[PDB]
C-alpha cells in the first residue's frame, strides 16, 4: 500500500521506457530498500508486482551464491545485468543481504568476506554501469545494526522505507484480498480480527488465514467462522 | 551527613595496619572489607572516599567493565593478573569501580566471587567493590563478599552538597549569585567533582573572557553539562 | 569556483611547489580550516577536485562501528591511523563523521579534532597530513568556542549565499543540454532555503518534467516548477 | 452437514417449502453449530425463505454456541430485504454475541446506510459497546465511511468513546489518516487532549502535522 507505493514510485517512474534519459544522464535513483519484521516478509509485495507487472524476475534466495566455486556470483551479475540491459527491463530480486552483510575478519570462515569483495567488485561495477543501461536492481532487509556505511552511500540505495508493527493497511487491504478469491460467511468479521493485532504484535496474518483454512478443511463444517481466525490467533 | 559514615568506614578500613594496635589484640578480624553502594553513585562516595582515604596507604584502580565486554570474554585472566600483582602488593586496598550475554557474565562473576573471597588465601588485603545501583547485582554476591559492613549513603540533598560545596569552596575562590535550589533539585547520579567541575568550568569559563564573576545564566549553560550527563549514561 | 580554489591553494597547494626547505626555513605547515555552511555542494568535490590534482590517498576517521576494530586493536583511534599516515604520507583527512545531545554525542569528534590538531600542532614527524573541519549546527558555535582560533584558517563557504549556487548550477548545467533564454540571476540567485544539493534536486527532479513534457533540452519553466518542488520539503 | 444446509445453501426453493410443510423436524432441525434454517437460509441470501419462516413465527432469539443471532450475523452480512424482515418482525437489537458487538457495529462495517437507519430508528443503542468497550465510530470512522459517520450524527452518536486501550474515534481516524473524518469529528466535538495508555495525544498520534491542523479547527 504505502510500502508497495513508495516502492512503486521509485520504480515505475524511472522505468518509463524512455531514451531521454540517455541524453541528459540517469538522473532518477534504481535501488529501494524496505524493511518489515513479519515472516521475513518481502515476498507478497514482489507477489503484487509480478500481478502488475507482468515482466520478467530473477527470483533468487539471499543465500544462492554460497557455492565453494564462488564464481556463481560475476557469473550471475554478468549473465543476468547483459540480458537485462540487452534483452528487457527486468526486477532482480536479489534479497536477504543481512547474512550476506555482516563484518567478518577471520580467513577460515572468510567466505563472507570474499563475498563481500565480490559485492565490492559488482559495487564498482554499477557505478562503472550507471549510464546506458536499462536495469534495475532491487535490494532490501529486515535488520538495521548488522549494516555497513558502503552500502549506504548516495546513489545505490536513495529509499530508507519503514514498516510499522500493527500497520493495520496492510492488514485490511490483505484480509481483502485473501477474501476477495477464497471463500467466506457473513459471520466473518474483521473488526476485533484487525484491531486485535493493533494491540499485540504478530506475523504473517494471510498465513494465518490460511491455517484458518486448514482448520476449516476438516470438512466438519461447510463454510469457515470467526473461530477458527481467533483459534488461529491464539495458536499461532 | 556523612560523618558517621566516613568515621565508620574509617574504623571499618582503617583498623588494619594503618595504626594497627586496635586490631592484632581484641580478636575480631573481619578482613573482608566494604562495599561501596551510593544512590547517586558515580564518584561521589565511591571518589569522595577514594580520595579521603589516600591519606596513608596505597590505593589499587580498578574502573569499569568495558575491557571485558568490548570484545571477546576473557573473563577471569585479568582478576588473575590483579590478584598476583595484588598478592605482590597485598598491603594494599583493592578498589573495583564500576561494575556494570548474561550466561557468561554470572560465571565470570561466579568466578569473580570465588576467587575473590579469599578461597587460596586468608585475610590480609581489604577487597572493596563499588557500583551505581545495588539491586542490579545478584544477592548471592553479598553472603560470601559482605561479612564485614555494608554503608548506605543518607545524604541531605541540601546540606550533602551544600557542605561539600561550603568546605570545597572555602579555601578557594568563587563567583556570586550561585544558586542552590536547580542543583539541589535537579542534580542526580553525579559527584561532587561534577558540582567542583562546573564550578571550575564556570569560573574558567569566566576567566576566558577575562572576569571573575560569573552571571546565572553562565551557571545554568555549566548546568546544562550536568542536566545532560545525567541523562547520556 | 575561484574564490574558494584561491583560498585552498595555500592550505593543500602550498607544500606542492615548496621543496623541504620551507620547512626549516619557510612556514611549516597549515593547521587546518573549517568551511561552515550546510553540504549542498563542494562539500567532497572540493577535497576530491584537489586530491585529484594530488593523487593522493583519502582516509577518513567517522568514528563508529566497523571502524573501530578495523584501525588498530584498540586504542585512541589518532595513533594507528597516523602510524598508517607514516606509512602513507600523501593522504587528505576530512572531519564528517543541539547542544544538548550534539554537545557530548558530537564533543567525542569535537576532542577527535582537538588531540588530531595537538599531534600536527604536536610534532611534525611526516608531511601532506591535513584535516578539515565540517560542522554545520549549532555545535560550530560551539566549536568556535572550542577552536582556539590561532592555529585554523578562515574560508568562507556560501550554502547561505547565491554564487554558490551560479557557479555549481553552470557546472551542472555543462553536462546536459540547456536552452539560450534562461537568466540565470533569478532562477539562481532567487533560491533560498536549506542548501546547495536542492539545485542538484533542481536537475534531478527537473529530468521528470523534462521528459514529462518531452522536452529535448532544459528551459527556464522547468527550472521554475524543480524550484517548487525542492521548496516542498526543508 | 445436514439436509437443510444443503437445501437452505445450494438453492433450494420449493423443495424446503414442501420439506417444512410435509414435516415441522426438518424446519426446526438443528445441526453441531446450533443454527437453523434461518442461519443457512440467511447465509444463502434466501428472501423468500426466510419471509416464510419469520412468517410462521421462527424464535429469532436462537443463538448458536456462541451467542450470534441472525440479526447479528444477518445484519453483519449486510442485505436489505434480510433486514427489512427481521425488524419487521422485531428482534433483539441489542443482543450480545460471543465479542459483545451490537448489530450496529455489523451495520456500519459493511456500509449499510438502511440497515444502520433501521436499526437506529427501532431502538438500538446509539453508543453500545462490546468486551473490547469500543463503538461503531472507532470502526465505522476507522474503515473510512464518511456518510456512515454522517448519518450516525443524524442519531447523535459520542465522538470520544474510550478503547480497551484508551483511544478515542479520532485516534482511530488519525492511525488510519483519514483527513475529512477526522476534520468533521472535530468540528463536532472530538477532544484532542485524550490520552490513551500509550500517553500520546491525537497530534501525535497522526502524521504529516494533522494534529496542527485539527487543533485549528479546534480553536477554529
Amino acid at each position: 500500500d504505502i510500502q508497495k507505493q513508495e516502492v512503486r514510485e521509485a520504480v515505475e517512474l524511472p522505468l518509463t521506457h524512455f531514451e531521454l534519459y540517455k541524453q541528459i544522464g540517469i538522473d532518477p535513483p534504481r535501488g529501494v530498500l524496505m524493511y518489515g519484521p513479519p515472516g521475513c516478509g518481502k515476498t507478497m509485495l514482489a507477489k503484487a508486482v509480478a500481478h502488475h507487472t507482468t515482466a520478467a524476475f530473477i527470483r533468487v534466495v539471499g543465500s544462492e551464491f554460497v557455492q565453494k566455486y564462488l564464481g556463481e556470483g560475476p557469473r550471475m551479475v554478468r549473465d543476468v545485468f547483459r540480458l537485462a540491459k540487452e534483452n528487457a527491463p527486468a526486477i532482480i530480486f536479489i534479497d536477504e543481504i543481512d547474512a550476506i552483510a555482516t563484518k567478518r575478519f577471520d580467513a577460515q570462515t572468510g567466505a563472507d568476506r570474499e563475498v563481500q569483495r565480490i559485492l565490492l567488485e559488482l559495487l564498482n561495477q554499477m557505478d562503472g554501469f550507471d549510464q546506458n543501461v536499462n536495469v534495475k536492481v532491487i535490494m532490501a532487509t529486515n535488520r538495521a545494526d548488522t549494516l555497513d556505511p558502503a552500502l549506504l552511500r548516495p546513489g545505490r540505495l536513495d529509499r530508507k522505507i519503514e514498516f510499522p508493527l500493527p500497520d493495520r493497511r496492510q492488514k485490511r487491504l490483505i484480509f481483502s484480498t485473501i477474501t476477495s478469491k477464497m471463500n467466506l460467511s457473513e459471520e466473518v468479521d474483521l473488526e476485533d480480527y484487525v484491531a486485535r493485532p493493533d494491540k499485540i504484535s504478530g506475523a504473517d496474518i494471510n498465513s494465518i488465514c490460511q491455517e484458518s483454512g486448514m482448520l476449516a478443511v476438516r470438512e466438519n463444517r461447510y463454510i469457515v467462522l470467526a473461530k477458527d481466525f481467533e483459534k488461529a490467533y491464539k495458536t499461532v | 551527613g556523612l560523618d558517621n559514615q566516613i568515621q565508620e568506614i574509617k574504623e571499618s578500613v582503617e583498623l588494619p595496619l594503618t595504626h594497627p594496635e586496635y586490631y592484632e589484640e581484641m580478636g575480631i578480624k573481619p578482613p573482608k572489607g566494604v562495599i561501596l553502594y551510593g544512590p547517586p553513585g558515580t564518584g561521589k562516595t565511591l571518589l569522595a572516599k577514594a580520595v579521603a582515604n589516600q591519606t596513608s596507604a596505597t590505593f589499587l584502580r580498578v574502573v569499569g567493565s568495558e575491557l571485558i565486554q568490548k570484545y571477546l570474554g576473557d573473563g577471569p585472566k585479568l582478576v588473575r593478573e590483579l590478584f598476583r600483582v595484588a598478592e605482590e602488593h597485598a598491603p594494599s586496598i583493592v578498589f573495583i569501580d564500576e561494575i556494570d550475554g548474561e550466561r557468561e557474565i554470572q560465571r565470570t562473576m561466579l568466578e569473580l566471587l570465588n576467587q575473590l573471597d579469599g578461597f587460596d588465601s586468608r585475610g590480609d588485603v581489604k577487597v572493596i567493590m563499588a557500583t551505581n545501583r545495588i539491586e542490579t547485582l545478584d544477592p548471592a554476591l553479598i553472603r560470601p563478599g559482605r561479612i564485614d559492613r555494608k554503608i548506605e549513603f543518607p545524604l541531605p540533598d541540601e546540606k550533602t552538597k551544600k557542605r561539600i560545596f561550603q568546605i570545597h569552596t572555602s579555601r578557594m575562590t568563587l563567583a556570586d549569585d550561585v544558586t542552590l535550589d536547580d542543583l539541589i533539585m535537579a542534580k542526580d547520579d553525579l559527584s561532587g567533582a561534577d558540582i567542583k567541575a562546573i564550578c571550575t568550568e564556570a569560573g574558567l569559563m569566566a576567566l576566558r573572557e577575562r572576569r571573575m564573576k560569573v552571571t546565572n545564566e553562565d551557571f545554568k549553560k555549566s548546568k546544562e553539562n550536568v542536566l545532560y550527563k545525567k541523562q547520556e549514561g | 569556483l575561484d574564490k574558494q580554489i584561491k583560498e585552498i591553494k595555500e592550505v593543500i597547494e602550498l607544500p606542492v611547489k615548496h621543496p623541504e626547505l620551507f620547512e626549516a626555513l619557510g612556514i611549516a605547515q597549515p593547521k587546518g580550516v573549517l568551511l561552515y555552511g550546510p553540504p549542498g555542494t563542494g562539500k567532497t568535490l572540493l577535497a576530491r577536485a584537489v586530491a585529484h590534482h594530488t593523487d593522493c590517498t583519502f582516509i577518513r576517521v567517522s568514528g563508529s562501528e566497523l571502524v573501530q576494530k578495523f584501525i588498530g586493536e584498540g586504542a585512541r583511534m589518532v595513533r594507528e591511523l597516523f602510524v598508517m599516515a607514516r606509512e602513507h604520507a600523501p593522504s587528505i583527512i576530512f572531519m564528517d563523521e543541539r547542544l544538548e545531545g550534539g554537545s557530548g554525542g558530537d564533543s567525542e569528534v569535537q576532542r577527535t579534532m582537538l588531540e588530531l590538531l595537538n599531534q600536527l600542532d604536536g610534532f611534525e614527524a611526516t608531511k601532506n597530513i591535513k584535516v578539515i573541519m565540517a560542522t554545520n549546527r549549532i555545535d560550530i558555535l560551539d566549536s568556535a568556542l572550542l577552536r582556539p582560533g590561532r592555529i585554523d584558517r578562515k574560508i568562507e563557504f556560501p550554502p547561505p549565499n547565491e554564487e554558490a549556487r551560479l557557479d555549481i548550477l553552470k557546472i551542472h548545467s555543462r553536462k546536459m543540454n540547456l536552452t539560450r533564454g534562461i537568466n540565470l540571476r533569478k532562477i539562481a540567485e532567487l533560491m533560498p532555503g536549506a542548501s546547495g544539493a536542492e539545485v542538484k534536486g533542481v536537475c534531478t527532479e527537473a529530468g521528470m518534467y523534462a521528459l514529462r513534457e518531452r522536452r529535448v533540452h532544459v528551459t527556464q519553466e522547468d527550472f521554475e516548477m524543480a524550484v517548487a518542488k525542492v521548496m516542498q520539503k526543508d | 452437514n445436514l439436509m437443510v444446509c444443503n437445501l437452505a445453501y445450494s438453492g433450494k426453493l420449493e423443495e424446503l417449502k414442501e420439506s417444512i410443510l410435509a414435516d415441522k423436524s426438518l424446519a426446526t432441525r438443528t445441526d453441531q453449530d446450533s443454527r437453523t434454517a434461518l442461519h443457512w437460509a440467511c447465509s444463502a441470501g434466501h428472501t423468500e425463505i426466510v419471509e416464510f419462516l419469520l412468517q410462521l413465527g421462527v424464535p429469532v432469539n436462537d443463538k448458536d454456541d456462541a451467542g450470534w443471532s441472525p440479526l447479528h450475523i444477518a445484519a453483519s452480512a449486510g442485505r436489505d430485504e434480510i433486514v427489512k424482515a427481521l425488524l419487521g418482525k422485531g428482534a433483539q437489537v441489542n443482543a450480545v454475541n460471543q465479542n459483545g458487538c451490537t448489530p450496529l457495529h455489523y451495520a456500519a462495517s459493511k456500509n449499510r446506510h438502511e440497515i444502520a437507519v433501521m436499526l437506529l430508528e427501532g431502538g438500538a443503542n446509539p453508543d453500545a459497546k462490546d468486551h473490547y468497550e469500543a463503538t461503531a465510530m472507532h470502526r465505522a470512522a476507522a474503515k473510512g465511511n464518511l456518510k456512515m459517520i454522517h448519518i450516525l450524527l443524524y442519531y447523535k452518536a459520542s465522538t470520544n468513546i474510550q478503547d480497551t486501550e484508551g483511544n478515542t474515534p479520532l485516534h482511530l481516524a488519525c492511525d488510519e489518516e483519514r483527513v475529512e473524518e477526522a476534520k468533521l469529528l472535530v468540528s463536532q466535538g472530538a477532544s484532542i487532549y485524550i490520552e490513551n495508555k500509550e500517553e500520546k495525544t491525537p497530534l501525535q498520534v497522526a502524521k504529516g502535522g494533522l494534529g496542527l491542523i485539527l487543533k485549528r479547527m479546534v480553536e477554529g
